[PDB]
């Protein structure tokens, strides 16, 4: 009762599927390849940094993401498969944002990168949207008891960034400087930009 | 579709496997991970022989005990590979074949979905409005706790998308709309019980009704 159906390995499954389609012809040459280095190299929350530090150091650009996301993205040449409506939700000191796709995994790919094993699980599906801040606390980040924590569940075609609050002690640094602190974490909102000594 | 994937506000669950900013390894974490979003890629936009949101419902029609055991990247290796077989363009026999073994599929579909709604509204940001109390046995992009759920319009996108409870399931009648962004307290939806501020749901034109 309640066992798991029979089962060849995954990885004789994953390439059977392949196979039987690229023996059809279905499949062009070096797709899958191509599809992989996409993934790999190109979807990266690089890019998402890159657009945090100049929204910080650029309030004409920082008005733009925050108003019409997707033009801002396109800007930089960022919008792609999963990422091609894009609507950026600004932290403030009274709001924190933390994004989720309770029902799947839907996550803005190009900006962000693929979503981690952690974001797709059934625990922080089932959780993060009914007790953030126990989640979120758990993780390692206390968001302070005065800040209203809003969850954006990714339902449909828009695909999210958080915006964080710049933190104290990055004045004057460089774009580059400043991309590095904002990490994957941090544009899903489950993470503040930490600044060392 | 009531499934056991509507997870969102289940009780049980334990910690998050994840702390920030742990390394979470390579992208791909088996030689085989990239098949699955590689070859809905090819279903899609090569072949055309489906919607990505008949990718999104096949999983949902994964039995549900077979949903709750199988790793996220095999769930879409089985979703793929289900609506290949469904749409005539592969066979169980020769996937099983090629596998060496078992390759137990999604169930069939129990509803033919549903038509984009005929009668609508365009609400406005600030406008109150409430989520349509029905089921959908379907694939319907609506968690249930919104259901019946009322909450307040904070976004109209700009651009507009075939309904899913129609393209979910290959029809031909699921025109298109747009969808808001409805901000709702974290107590209309989880009453007392709940830690959070609001949840903000991204909700097609056609599930919302104006509110009382
Ligand atoms: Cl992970
Ligand atoms: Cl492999
Ligand atoms: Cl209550
Ligand atoms: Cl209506
Ligand atoms: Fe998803
Ligand atoms: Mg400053
Ligand atoms: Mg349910």
């Amino acid at each position: 009762e309640n066992a798991a159906p029979a089962q060849a390995p995954v990885s004789d499954r994953a390439w059977a599927l392949f196979r039987a389609l690229d023996g059809k012809g279905l499949v062009p040459d070096g797709y899958v390849e191509g599809w992989k280095k996409t993934f790999e190299e190109d979807f990266s929350p690089r890019r998402g940094a890159e657009l945090v530090a100049r929204a910080w150091t650029d309030p004409e650009f920082r008005q733009l993401l925050l108003t019409d996301g997707t033009a801002a993205v396109a800007q930089y040449g960022y919008l792609g498969p999963q990422g091609e409506y894009i609507v950026a939700v600004e932290d403030t000191p009274t709001l924190k944002n933390v994004i989720v796709c309770s029902l799947c995994s839907c996550t803005a790919w190009p900006i962000l990168g693929l979503p981690p094993t952690w974001y797709k699980s059934f625990e922080y599906r089932a959780r993060v949207v009914r007790e953030p801040r126990k989640v979120l606390s758990e993780m390692g980040t206390e968001i302070a008891s005065d800040i209203e924590i809003r969850v954006y569940d990714t339902t449909a075609e828009t695909r999210y960034m958080v915006l964080p609050q710049r933190p104290a002690g990055t004045e004057g640094w460089s774009q580059e400087q400043l991309q590095e602190i904002v990490t994957k974490d941090c544009l899903i909102g489950v993470a503040i930009p930490q600044v060392p000594t | 579709m009531d499934g056991v994937h509507d997870l969102a506000g289940v009780q049980g669950f334990g910690k998050v496997p994840h702390t920030v900013n742990a390394d979470i390894g390579p992208t791909f974490h088996a030689e085989w991970e990239h098949l699955p979003y590689s070859l809905m890629f090819a279903g899609v936009a090569e072949l055309g022989a489906f919607s990505v949101d008949e990718v999104k419902y096949v999983v949902e029609r994964m039995e549900p005990r077979h949903y709750m055991m199988t790793p996220y990247y095999e769930r879409y290796v089985i979703g793929v590979a289900t609506l290949m077989v469904e749409k005539g363009i592969l066979t169980q026999d020769e996937l099983e074949s090629l596998a060496g073994g078992p390759f137990p599929l999604s169930r069939p579909s129990e509803s033919e979905g549903r038509p984009a709604p005929v009668e609508t509204t365009t609400f406005e940001v600030g406008q109150r409005v409430r989520v349509r109390d029905e089921y959908v046995p379907g694939h319907i992009r609506m968690p249930a706790y919104c259901r019946g759920r009322v909450g307040t319009i904070s976004h109209r996108t700009t651009e507009k998308w075939p309904f899913p409870d129609a393209i979910g399931h290959g029809r031909n009648d699921a025109g298109e709309e747009p969808t808001y962004h409805v901000k709702f307290a974290a107590e209309e939806l989880f009453g007392s019980d709940t830690d959070g501020g609001s949840v903000v749901v991204d909700l097609f034109e056609g599930y919302l009704e104006p509110a009382a």
